[PDB]
DNA sequence: AACGGCGCCCGAACAGGGACTG
DNA sequence: CAGTCCCTGTTCGGGCGCCG
């Protein structure tokens, strides 16, 4: 009894057309599990070949979670239907979330199953399910109703979704709530028993209208940031002076008042590298005053909400990680810093997965946005292994590059 | 008025503001001429093909060829501009089944639909846009023109529709026979049970009945009852199965299609066979652009075509796979870039064989190398089994410790253990973390001329050793690899370099022990040579040390 | 002389970043 | 500051194998 908004693809842009990528036995097993249960419940209806969309589809386990879940690589499909969920029917992002003392994200994708997809537009949300060893052919389904993973879902379920939160905000007037994608993001100053009783009356909420029981926290004003820290010996060497050097003429890119004048003076002449330099009265007084640049903050950074983010990720070694947030070349609106994640000293894909979704979530919070990865790994090597440990149900949008670390920049 | 098929229709549209195909036939030989008239007579009575008139303004040419060690002409039309007007189809085809993944089944049935696209129907509104006229005489009657009721055999639907189809009708039957193990491949049904061997007549039975509501006979010509089953090209007995057999061509003079025949083949026989090699056989086909020309086998390539003949003439074969074992896969290095494994459940019983043997990168290492083939098997292994298998790799665990935890990239290697069989994989030299105490400092720089092509390369220490070589036809880039190899050349066991090429630090940093640069491969040569080398990195044009004193000698 | 699927090894065309020159 | 070069990377199309 409800009429299907018309969705329309971005002009002179077809449908997606993505191959499948080899499944696991248990995540085949569990998608066609999923899919016959959707399918006797009409969310998908079976398709034929005429269709020539596709989008690839996998499932995965959110973390403390032994429930598998459907997800699909709606990536091509979202940035083909961009001018919808941007332009028409936008969702407003609050600047308040990322000051709130804890913010908990629910999964609500669930409840998009209940408002149907306009007809003209399932044929773009096809997705096969492959067989091992190809005994059978693909099993290809397309959505009857708003899909999970699609940016589309949250903007039409948007008037839907006003009407169910709209006692609960007028209730408590301090609470944040914010939709990104499937996950609702809800964030207060109460305290830990005072917020987790205000979430589970929220749910209570949704109930009276499969992952709703789960609650993953935040703490956005615990988030820290890794500035740009010069070491401190008491004695330098040759060699010291030159990294020193290195590194604060790479960060004048960023900081213009840097200066190495009097430190590149300790190095005249040819010197062994292990040779002890003292340094003079001057080059005690430049790295100090170096060193209160890197505490004041950069000119002209500020974020920019037409632009996207880029995030950049180094592997410093024994479980650091380092990122950096950016729209703009050396503006960075962000730098931060991972260490001890699942996997440290065992399985450098696993940090990296987590990595990529620590910093997608800090940048759903403060910005609503999701950013674009410079990853630093092979693009087979990740594609081999990244969905073994992803736990969201979002995907970013990524790239591969490699850059030797010439000067450690963001960890010494 | 032809009869509607109990198998439902494909809606297959066009491409938006194109038509139908309008291409004239092709002369043929007479033979083609009594080995088509036959046919299009036939599948008019079955209802197969209607015959139309002049309101079809189309025309489509097509020839015949023969079938594979049988007397029946295969009816191929030209739709192939029909095809660049027809709409995309996505394809339900995911890959090719391997016989290593099939699992022990007591009884075994293998199936052939006879005329597969033959027996599936065309969307009613699409078979206007099939129309081919037939000429009796080759000069003398204009002949009847006639239409398509099913799938033709060219045209690019025919096969996704075809599969699709398959899989409707047998959905029924595999929901009421949830234990039969039903392998789809095209037309061609593997059937599969643990029931005895007449319970299971039974039941393919029952199939072949229920295939033929929709129009599908099961013929007993290529009805297999008994092994060996020829099945996607293998021989498959109750307990093992192998490739069928391949024959190497053998002539006296060698051209450039010959050797891709050749390679081809090794590549196929690589999936059983262990240790097949086309390294040298490949090399032969770089720069040669004529099929047609012949090229001599080299030393190397005869003796790599030699030692794969000599695998072939054992007979080898797989085993099937027991989802109760774990899957196993050992690899080893065959040099030069040439990796071998076997996947396998018990010990010298291999499921599957193959080889990686791809050089990218113009600089790498054997860890690199071994961790792609990891990939290459752990990909395939998901496609096959749908798991990853335990490895068996020839390199110690220290080892690998060493390069993932240094390398700045992310690299990992799921779970593995060392096997100790030679020759085994190391890394052959290893940078310093810290500059070396008592160690000569060598400051390199190396510059070039864009126009001219020359320049020079030197160094100078903080001993007072110095030296600057003039370079003809040669690159910055060159230069700075110039001025390292000179370092190591002239210096002792234990060095200090600095250099301002980002260049040059990046190709050492990460320790390769190959390289398609001479160059680069003197270096790794002294690099292996030395005890301790450290490289440092200083950023150029800045007067940082010995640093700007070698920039003036060289520039 | 046809269609689709997968695999390999090949080369041409392309993109992207340090570094030099006007 | 642009426009090149040098160098290295990926993408793709065709050669071959094999299946239907
Ligand atoms: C071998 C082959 C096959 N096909 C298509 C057509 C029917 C299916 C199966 O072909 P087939 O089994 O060999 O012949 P088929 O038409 O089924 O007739 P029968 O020989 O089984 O009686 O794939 C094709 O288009 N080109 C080919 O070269
Ligand atoms: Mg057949
Ligand atoms: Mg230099």
């Amino acid at each position: 009894p409800i009429e299907t908004v018309p969705v329309k693809l971005k002009p002179g842009m077809d449908g997606p057309k993505v191959k499948q990528w080899p499944l696991t036995e248990e995540k085949i097993k569990a998608l066609v599990e999923i899919c016959t249960e959707m399918e006797k419940e009409g969310k998908i209806s079976k398709i034929g070949p005429e269709n020539p969309y596709n989008t690839p589809v996998f499932a995965i386990k959110k973390k403390d979670s032994t429930k598998w879940r459907k997800l699909v690589d709606f990536r091509e499909l979202n940035k083909r239907t961009q001018d919808f969920w941007e332009v028409q029917l936008g969702i407003p992002h609050p600047a308040g979330l990322k000051k709130k003392k804890s913010v908990t994200v629910l999964d609500v994708g669930d409840a998009y199953f209940s408002v149907p997809l306009d007809e003209d537009f399932r044929k773009y949300t096809a997705f096969t399910i492959p067989s091992i060893n190809n005994e059978t052919p693909g099993i290809r389904y397309q959505y009857n109703v708003l899909p999970q993973g699609w940016k589309g879902s949250p903007a039409i379920f948007q008037s839907s979704m006003t009407k169910i939160l709209e006692p609960f905000k007028k209730q408590n007037p301090d609470i944040v709530i914010y939709q990104y994608m499937d996950d609702l993001y809800v964030g207060s100053d109460l305290e830990i028993g005072q917020h987790r009783t205000k979430i589970e009356e929220l749910r209570q909420h949704l109930l009276r209208w499969p992952f709703l029981w789960m609650g993953y926290e935040l703490h956005p004003d615990k988030w820290t940031v890794q500035p740009i820290v010069l070491p401190e010996k008491d004695s330098w060497t040759v060699n010291d002076i030159q990294k020193l050097v290195g590194k604060l003429n790479w960060a004048s890119q960023i900081y213009p008042g840097i200066k190495v004048r009097q430190l590149s003076k300790l190095l005249r002449g040819t010197k062994a590298l292990t040779e002890v330099i003292p340094l003079t009265e001057e080059a005690e007084l430049e790295l100090a005053e170096n060193r209160e640049i890197l505490k004041e903050p950069v000119h002209g950074v500020y974020y920019d909400p037409s632009k996207d983010l880029i995030a950049e990720i180094q592997k410093q070694g024994q479980g650091q990680w380092t990122y950096q947030i950016y729209q703009e070349p050396f503006k960075n609106l962000k730098t931060g810093k991972y260490a001890r994640m699942r996997g440290a000293h065992t399985n450098d894909v696993k940090q990296l997965t987590e990595a990529v979704q620590k910093i997608t979530t800090e940048s759903i919070v403060i910005w609503g946005k999701t950013p674009k990865f410079k990853l630093p790994i092979q693009k087979e090597t990740w594609e081999t292994w990244w969905t073994e440990y992803w736990q969201a149900t979002w995907i970013p949008e990524w790239e591969f590059v490699n850059t030797p670390p010439l000067v450690k920049l963001w960890y010494q | 008025m032809v009869p509607i098929s109990p198998i439902e229709t494909v809606p297959v549209k066009l491409k938006p503001g194109m038509d139908g195909p309008k291409v004239k036939q092709w002369p043929l030989t007479e033979e083609k001429i009594k080995a088509l008239v036959e046919i299009c007579t036939e599948m008019e009575k079955e209802g197969k093909i209607s015959k139309i008139g002049p309101e079809n303004p189309y025309n489509t040419p097509v020839f015949a060829c023969k079938k594979k060690d049988s007397t029946k002409w295969r009816k191929l039309v030209d739709f192939r501009e029909l095809n660049k007007r027809t709409q995309d189809f996505w394809e339900v085809q995911l890959g090719i089944p391997h016989p290593a993944g099939l699992k022990k089944k007591k009884s075994v049935t293998v199936l052939d639909v006879g005329d597969a696209y033959f027996s599936v129907p065309l969307d009613e509104d699409f078979r206007k846009y099939t129309a081919f006229t037939i000429p009796s005489i080759n000069n003398e009657t204009p002949g009847i023109r006639y239409q398509y009721n099913v799938l033709p055999q060219g045209w690019k639907g025919s096969p996704a529709i075809f599969q699709s189809s398959m899989t409707k009708i047998l959905e029924p039957f595999k929901k009421q026979n949830p234990d039969i193990v039903i392998y789809q491949y095209m037309d061609d049904l593997y059937v599969g049970s643990d029931l005895e061997i007449g319970q299971h007549r039974t039941k393919i039975e029952e199939l072949r009945q229920h295939l033929l509501r929709w129009g599908l006979t099961t013929p007993d010509k290529k009805h297999q009852k008994e092994p060996p089953f020829l099945w996607m090209g293998y021989e498959l007995h109750p307990d093992k199965w192998t490739v069928q057999p391949i024959v190497l061509p053998e002539k006296d003079s060698w051209t450039v299609n010959d050797i891709q025949k050749l390679v081809g083949k090794l590549n196929w026989a690589s999936q059983i066979y262990p240790g097949i090699k086309v390294r040298q056989l490949s090399k032969l086909l770089r720069g040669t652009k004529a099929l047609t020309e012949v090229i001599p086998l080299t030393e190397e390539a005869e003796l790599e075509l030699a030692e794969n003949r000599e695998i072939l003439k054992e007979p080898v074969h797989g085993v099937y796979y027991d989802p109760s074992k774990d899957l196993i896969a050992e690899i080893q290095k065959q040099g030069q870039g040439q990796w071998t494994y076997q996947i396998y459940q018990e010990p010298f019983k291999n499921l599957k064989t193959g080889k990686y043997a791809r050089m990218r990168g113009a600089h790498t290492n054997d860890v690199k190398q071994l961790t792609e083939a990891v990939q290459k098997i752990t990909t395939e292994s998901i496609v096959i089994w749908g798991k990853t298998p335990k490895f068996k790799l020839p390199i110690q665990k220290e080892t690998w410790e060493t390069w993932w935890t240094e390398y700045w990239q992310a690299t990992w290697i799921p779970e593995w253990e060392f096997v100790n069989t030679p020759p085994l994989v190391k890394l052959w030299y290893q940078l310093e973390k810290e500059p070396i105490v008592g160690a000569e400092t060598f400051y390199v720089d190396g510059a070039a001329n864009r126009e001219t092509k020359l320049g020079k390369a030197g160094y100078v220490t903080n001993k007072g050793r110095q030296k600057v070589v003039p370079l003809t036809n040669t690159t910055n880039q060159k230069t700075e690899l110039q001025a390292i190899y000179l370092a190591l050349q002239d210096s002792g066991l234990e060095v200090n370099i600095v250099t301002d090429s980002q260049y040059a630090l990046g190709i050492i940093q990460a320790q390769p022990d190959k390289s398609e640069s001479e160059l680069v491969n003197q270096i790794i040569e002294q690099l292996i040579k030395k005890e301790k080398v450290y490289l440092a990195w200083v950023p150029a044009h800045k007067g940082i040390g010995g640093n700007e004193q070698v920039d003036k000698l060289v520039s």
